[PDB]
C-alpha cells in the first residue's frame, strides 16, 4: 500500500474516513482540506467491498447503483479540480485531481479517453507548480490517446490542444502557444459554435500571447470577441430573467430564479478572464474606455447573476459614472435599471 | 516477350524488398509505442 | 511532420489552421459561416435543387485556395480600416463566386 | 504465348496495384513514424 494521494508512504491514518491514507501532515491536511471540504466521507460507500450479491438481479443494481454513484463523484472531483486550478489553490487541486484520475482508471481503466480529461488537469496543477516536464508526462500520455483514439469529440480535441497550447505557453515559442490555441479554438468553434464561452477562453489566451507580443490592434481585437461572448451569453439569461417575470401575471403571480445557469468554476473562469481582460484592455489602450465599460457591464450582471451584490453594485456605479460622460443615454438607463433590479433584489 | 515478365517480377519483388523493410520500420516503432507504454507507468 | 499531418488532414483543416494560427480569426470566422451554409444548403434543399446539384466544396480546392488568397489579403486590409482595399478584394471574391452554383 | 500474353496482362495490373500498394505502406510507414515522432 501507499499513500494514494502521492505514493509515498501511507505514514498516517485518515482519522476522519480509515480508508485516505496520507503521507504525514501535509499532504494529510492538503488532502482533508481538498477532498474532505466537499465531500469527505462519500469516499468510503466507495472503498467498501461489496458483499455477495446474490443474484444476478442483485449484482447488476449493485454494479449499476455503485458504479453510477462512483462516476458522479468522478464529475464533481473533476469540478472542484477545475474550481482549484482556476481559484489559483494547486496545492488542493492536486488531491482532487488525482483522486478523479485513479478513480478514473477503477471504473474506465488507464487506456480511457475518460482520464485525458484529469490528466490534463494534472498537467495544468503541474504548470502550476511549474512542474513543466511532469505536465509534458501527461499531455504524453493524452496525446497518444487521442491519436489513437477511436472517437474523440471535438470538444475533446479542443481540450487538448488547449492545454497543449498552455504547456508551450510555460515553453519559449510564442508560434506554438498560437498555433495550438488556434486549434482549441477551431475545435470549440465547431463544437459549440462561435460565441460559446469555451471558444472565448481560447480567444483570451490568444489575447493574452499578443499582448505579450505587444500586437495591440490583434490583442485588443481578440479581448473585444471574448468581451462580446461573455455580453451576450449574460444579457441571454438577465434578459430572460427579467422578461419573463414581465411577461404575465395570472393572480397566481410568479417570482423567477435568478441564476447565472453557469458552473461556478465557469463562474470563477468568467472573473478571471474578464478581469485580466478589462486590465489588458486599459492598458493596450485608454484610447476605448466604452470597452471598459463594456466590461464593467458585463461583469456587474455575472455579479448579479450570482447575487455577487457588493460588486455588481461597485461595477454597475463605475459604468453608469463612466457611460455618462462616454455613452450615449441607452448605456446609462441600462445600468441605472440594472443597479435597481440589484437594489430591489 | 518473356523477359519482360521476368524483369516484370524482378521489380515487383524489388516493391517487396522495400515494403518488408518498412515492416521492419513498423517493427520498430512498435517497439518505440512500447517503450512510450512504459513511459506510461505513472510512478509519482 | 506537422507540414505532413496539415497537408494529410483536409484541406478545409489545411486553410483553418492556417487561418486562425496566423491570426486569420475572422478569415477562419468567414470560412466557417460559408462552408456551414454550403453543407446546410446541398443537405436540405428539394432533391434536385440547384443546391443538391452544386458540387461538394470541400471536394473543389481551388475555392478554397481563393478563399485563402482573397480572405487573407481581405482581413489583412479589415484590419487597417482601409476599407476600399476590403472592397475590392471581397469584390473579387464575389465575381471569382458569379457563377451559377456561386450565386448566394 | 497468350498463356504469357495474359500473365503480362496480369502483371501490368498487379504492378500498377502494387504501386499504390508501395504508396499505402509509404503513408503507413510515415504515419506509423509522426507517432513517435510528434511526441
Ligand atoms: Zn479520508
Ligand atoms: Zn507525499
Amino acid at each position: 500500500l501507499s499513500c494514494e494521494v502521492c505514493e509515498a508512504p501511507a505514514e498516517r491514518m485518515c482519522t476522519a474516513c480509515t480508508v485516505t491514507y496520507y503521507c504525514g501532515p501535509v499532504h494529510q491536511k492538503a488532502d482533508w482540506d481538498s477532498i474532505h471540504a466537499k465531500i469527505c466521507q462519500l469516499l468510503i460507500p466507495l472503498r467498501t467491498t461489496m458483499p455477495f450479491y446474490n443474484s444476478e438481479e442483485e449484482r447488476q443494481h449493485g454494479l449499476q447503483q455503485l458504479q453510477r454513484r462512483q462516476k458522479h463523484l468522478i464529475e464533481f472531483c473533476y469540478t472542484v479540480a477545475q474550481k482549484y486550478l482556476f481559484e489559483g489553490r494547486h496545492e488542493d487541486a492536486v488531491p482532487a485531481a488525482l483522486h478523479s484520475l485513479r478513480f478514473r482508471m477503477n471504473v474506465h481503466g488507464l487506456s480511457s479517453v475518460e482520464l485525458v480529461p484529469a490528466y490534463l488537469l494534472l498537467a495544468e496543477a503541474s504548470l502550476g507548480l511549474g512542474r513543466i516536464v511532469q505536465a509534458e508526462e501527461y499531455l504524453s500520455q493524452a496525446q497518444w490517446t487521442v491519436l489513437k483514439s477511436t472517437d474523440c469529440s471535438n470538444a475533446t480535441h479542443s481540450l487538448l490542444h488547449r492545454n497543449l497550447g498552455l504547456l508551450y505557453i510555460a515553453k519559449k515559442n510564442l508560434d506554438e502557444a498560437r498555433y495550438h490555441l488556434a486549434n482549441d479554438i477551431y475545435f470549440a468553434s465547431c463544437a459549440y459554435g462561435t460565441e460559446d464561452i469555451r471558444t472565448s477562453g481560447g480567444y483570451f489566451h490568444l489575447a493574452n500571447i499578443f499582448y505579450g507580443l505587444k500586437k495591440m490592434e490583434l490583442a485588443d481585437t481578440l479581448y473585444t470577441k471574448v468581451s462580446e461572448i461573455w455580453y451576450t451569453y449574460l444579457n441571454s439569461h438577465y434578459q430572460a430573467l427579467l422578461e419573463a417575470r414581465s411577461q404575465q401575471t395570472d393572480l397566481l403571480g410568479k417570482q423567477f430564479v435568478n441564476d447565472t445557469g453557469l458552473d461556478e468554476a465557469q463562474e470563477a473562469e468568467a472573473i478571471r478572464i474578464l478581469t485580466s481582460t478589462l486590465i489588458i484592455q486599459e492598458s493596450t489602450s485608454t484610447k476605448a474606455p466604452q470597452k471598459s465599460i463594456l466590461i464593467l457591464k458585463t461583469l456587474s450582471i455575472l455579479y448579479y447573476l450570482m447575487l455577487e451584490c457588493s460588486k455588481a453594485k461597485e461595477y454597475a456605479m463605475k459604468a453608469l459614472s463612466l457611460a455618462e460622460t462616454y455613452v450615449s443615454e441607452e448605456e446609462q438607463r441600462f445600468i441605472q435599471e440594472l443597479l435597481s433590479v440589484i437594489s430591489a433584489e | 516477350v518473356r523477359w519482360d515478365l521476368m524483369m516484370k517480377t524482378k521489380e515487383h519483388t524489388k516493391k517487396l524488398h522495400q515494403m518488408n523493410d518498412l515492416c521492419l520500420e513498423k517493427k520498430k516503432l512498435d517497439s518505440r509505442l512500447n517503450t512510450l507504454q512504459n513511459q506510461q507507468g505513472n510512478a509519482f | 511532420k506537422e507540414e505532413v499531418a496539415a497537408h494529410r488532414n483536409s484541406y478545409k483543416k489545411s486553410i483553418c489552421v492556417d487561418m486562425l494560427r496566423d491570426g486569420f480569426h475572422k478569415s477562419f470566422t468567414e470560412l466557417f459561416a460559408l462552408m456551414e451554409q454550403w453543407d446546410k444548403l446541398r443537405e436540405a434543399a428539394k432533391a434536385q435543387s440547384l443546391f443538391w446539384q452544386q458540387r461538394p466544396l470541400e471536394d473543389q480546392p481551388d475555392k478554397l485556395d481563393n478563399f485563402y488568397h482573397y480572405l487573407t489579403r481581405a482581413e489583412a486590409a479589415e484590419r487597417k480600416g482601409y476599407y476600399e482595399e476590403v472592397y475590392n478584394n471581397l469584390y473579387a471574391l464575389a465575381c471569382y463566386f458569379d457563377n451559377s452554383e456561386d450565386k448566394w | 504465348l497468350k498463356k504469357l500474353g495474359k500473365y503480362s496482362n496480369q502483371k501490368d495490373v498487379a504492378n500498377y496495384t502494387l504501386s499504390c500498394n508501395l504508396r499505402e505502406e509509404l503513408v503507413a510507414v510515415s504515419e506509423r513514424q509522426d507517432i513517435c515522432n510528434e511526441i
